[PDB]
């Protein structure tokens, strides 16, 4: 149940830089005091990020680093897939106050898929149809997260914090919890974002090797990328 | 004597073995049992569709317990063709689909592969490599009425046969003969569907009988599907072995105060060497700490002098020393256990040296 | 003919070598055979047809 749109807002995209973010918990083990050499998909650091202010259906990559520096929690929602339509498999999140909820098949989105508020909010007209499926899975502030897709998997990682600064991201380290994992095998290529009824850091990842500080608590508290100057290699 | 290869031995110290405490019991843990698949709607349901149009569930992440339809003893027909029922606890696929129909209690026997007849070539057809179980129980006091059941309906012509895994509930008009016919039957037409006449009064192979088929697919997606891991108790202060949820390995545990956080299911410090495990039901932090091993040693005087030794265990506390288990006075030292020498407290020039600035000589033995 | 015959069910492995002629009820399921197969309980050796 949706229709086109005329104000077609076009806002072209800013750029900026990455600093020292984008850092997750490769595993589920435990270490204190300790450093540790890993090579894993991670954001370089001073890198080059996609700052947004409708919303483009951009390519996923490898993994997709997804920053939103929002008040009373906008950001809702996400669409992943390779075509977009009833002929492949769709994956639809939704984010809430309480989990995300996730559904994995064809839903037949339009040009302006949102989900709608209404004053008690009952909205939901993302899509038209989806025949057949089986998975679904039901569970002022900077939001970060981490999609990944591993031989299979799909990986959520995802860390809030409170910041006030407001021009550019912040330059601090904190490390991501891993929080969903799903062992669905779905080719996905591209990827969107839901309307709401604004601004955004996109940011992909590469490749390489990082050092990792363990403190006494097993808590992440540095973190040096191998290949960017000299001093750090060394 | 054996390991020198000699049949004389001079006055020394020499390793002969190693020793180390054997495992006593082992221990496999496993989270709770939970996500079972839903068994109960299918074999419980109301009432079953038609052989021509079976009725087709899929079923996929989650714990399956096949032993619950093994031990059941109301299953007249229980036949289970790709494997042997007793090991689908243990190997698993990743899809199951389930078939439900119902049809009479003389076409139980052509539910099978390599089998012929009319629900086997018209209504449901099963590929001679199939692979699954099928389960037949009467069910005259439901599907069967005193008025006649005519509810359920099965094809009886068809110009071809079905292929596996095909389900056709198509109602054209079979046409036997040339002539054709708009949609009435005629001489040479006639209806290919034909309703059941179950009822109570009918005997032994005519009485409804509901059939469940269980089908098992190994697509390239990770299997999700099979029975529960059984688990055991847990034990403490004793060198077992453990299967903590895939973690194997032998060693003691203790109670650790290490602090996890709330994502972590294990530990460890350095060289890659697990240190503290969690276990998946209590959820609390345990330690692990390989249990007591080490080198043996003989002291001995020369055969040629006398013809009794004495036995050194290398750093190993004297609590745990198992026929010489008590020997002579039991001393303890910080390079390890000695049996079979007496502790005197004088101090003499050394002769065979023992360590940590003790060494003993002969007198007995001192 | 059905003068050949092999068993298709037993408890356990066989030793290499090692050649067993038990003709006796398998207790398949939990069910105890008691000597009478009825259920859960079958004939180990089939033979070729
Ligand atoms: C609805 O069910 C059909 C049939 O099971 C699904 O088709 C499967 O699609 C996957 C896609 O990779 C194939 O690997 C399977 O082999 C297909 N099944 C069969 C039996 O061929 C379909 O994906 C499901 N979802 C829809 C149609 O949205
Ligand atoms: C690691 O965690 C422990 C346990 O919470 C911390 O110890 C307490 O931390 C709180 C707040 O961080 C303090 O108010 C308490 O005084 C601490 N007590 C003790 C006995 O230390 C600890 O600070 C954390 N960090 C490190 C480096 O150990
Ligand atoms: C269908 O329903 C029957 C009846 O409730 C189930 O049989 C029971 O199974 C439980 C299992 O714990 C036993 O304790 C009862 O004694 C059984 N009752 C009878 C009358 O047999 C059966 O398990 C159900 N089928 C499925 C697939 O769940
Ligand atoms: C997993 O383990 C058991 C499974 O039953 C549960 O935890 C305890 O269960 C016993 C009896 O079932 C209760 O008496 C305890 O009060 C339970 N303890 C807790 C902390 O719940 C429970 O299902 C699971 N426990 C945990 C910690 O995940
Ligand atoms: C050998 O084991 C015994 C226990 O079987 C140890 O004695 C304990 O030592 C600890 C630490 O010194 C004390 O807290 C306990 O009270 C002692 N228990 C008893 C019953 O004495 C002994 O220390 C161990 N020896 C060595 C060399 O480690
Ligand atoms: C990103 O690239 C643009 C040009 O492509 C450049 O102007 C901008 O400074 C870059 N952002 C950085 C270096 O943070
Ligand atoms: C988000 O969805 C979950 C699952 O349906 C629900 O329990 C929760 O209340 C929702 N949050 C809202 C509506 O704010
Ligand atoms: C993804 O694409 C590859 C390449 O064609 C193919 O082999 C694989 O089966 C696809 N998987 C899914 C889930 O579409
Ligand atoms: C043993 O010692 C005695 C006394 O010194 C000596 O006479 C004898 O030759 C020795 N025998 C051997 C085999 O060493
Ligand atoms: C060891 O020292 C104690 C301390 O008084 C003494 O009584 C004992 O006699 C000594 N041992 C020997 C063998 O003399």
């Amino acid at each position: 149940q949706c229709v086109n749109f005329t104000t077609r807002t076009q806002l072209p995209p800013a750029y900026t830089n990455s600093f020292t973010r984008g850092v997750y918990y490769p595993d589920k083990v435990f270490r204190s005091s300790v450093l540790h050499s890993t090579q894993d998909l991670f954001l370089p650091f001073f890198s080059n990020v996609t700052w947004f202010h409708a919303n483009p259906v951009l390519p996923f990559n490898d993994g997709v680093y997804f920053a939103s520096t929002e008040k009373s929690n906008i950001i809702r929602g996400w669409i992943f897939g390779t075509t977009l339509d009833s002929k492949t498999q769709s994956l639809l999140i939704v984010n809430n106050a309480t989990n995300v909820v996730i559904k994995v098949c064809e839903f037949q989105f339009c040009n302006d898929p949102f989900l709608g508020v209404y004053y008690m909010e009952s909205e939901f007209r993302v899509y038209s149809s989806a025949n057949n499926c089986t998975f679904e899975y039901v569970s002022k502030n900077l939001r970060e997260f981490v999609f990944k897709n591993i031989d299979g998997y799909f990986k959520i990682y995802s860390k809030h914090t409170p910041i006030n600064l407001v021009r550019g991201l912040p330059q601090g380290f904190s490390a991501l919890e891993p929080l969903v994992d799903l062992p669905i095998g779905i080719n996905i290529t591209r990827f969107q974002t839901l309307h709401i009824s604004a601004a955004y850091y996109v940011g992909y990842l590469q490749p390489r090797t990082f050092l990792l500080k363990y403190n006494e608590n097993g808590t992440i508290t540095d973190a040096v990328d191998c290949a960017l100057d000299p001093l750090s290699e060394t | 004597k054996c390991t020198l290869k000699s049949f004389t031995v001079e006055k020394g110290i020499y390793q002969t073995s190693n020793f180390r405490v054997q495992p006593t019991e082992s221990i496999v843990r496993f989270p709770n049992i939970t996500n079972l698949c839903p068994f109960g709607e299918v074999f419980n349901a109301t009432r079953f569709a038609s052989v021509y149009a079976w009725n087709r569930k899929r079923i996929s992440n989650c714990v399956a317990d096949y032993s619950v339809l093994y031990n059941s003893a109301s299953f007249s027909t229980f036949k289970c063709y790709g494997v042997s029922p007793t090991k689908l606890n243990d190997l698993c696929f990743t899809n199951v689909y389930a078939d439900s129909f119902v049809i009479r209690g003389d076409e139980v026997r052509q539910i099978a592969p390599g089998q012929t007849g009319n629900i086997a070539d018209y209504n449901y057809k099963l590929p001679d490599d199939f692979t699954g179980c099928v389960i037949a129980w009467n069910s005259n006091n439901l599907d069967s009425k005193v008025g006649g059941n005519y509810n359920y309906l099965y094809r009886l012509f068809r110009k071809s046969n079905l292929k596996p895994f095909e389900r056709d509930i198509s109602t054209e008009i079979y046409q036997a003969g040339s002539t054709p016919c708009n949609g009435v039957k005629g001489f040479n037409c006639y209806f290919p569907l034909q309703s059941y006449g179950f009822q109570p009064t009918y005997g032994v192979g005519y009485q409804p009988y509901r059939v469940v088929v269980l089908s098992f697919e190994l697509l390239h997606a990770p299997a999700t599907v099979c029975g529960p891991k059984k688990s055991t108790n847990l034990v403490k202060n004793k060198c077992v072995n453990f299967n903590f949820n895939g973690l194997t390995g032998t060693g003691v545990l203790t109670e650790s105060n290490k602090k996890f956080l709330p994502f972590q299911q294990f530990g460890r410090d350095i060289a890659d060497t697990t240190d503290a495990v969690r276990d998946p039901q209590t959820l609390e932090i345990l330690d692990i700490t390989p249990c007591s091993f080490g080198g043996v040693s003989v002291i001995t005087p020369g055969t040629n002098t006398s013809n009794q030794v004495a036995v050194l265990y290398q750093g190993v506390n004297c609590t745990e020393v198992p026929v010489y288990s008590t020997g002579s006075n039991v001393f303890q030292t910080r390079a390890g256990c000695l049996i079979g020498a007496e502790h005197v407290n004088n101090s003499y020039e050394c002769d065979i040296p023992i360590g940590a600035g003790i060494c003993a000589s002969y007198q007995s033995i001192i």
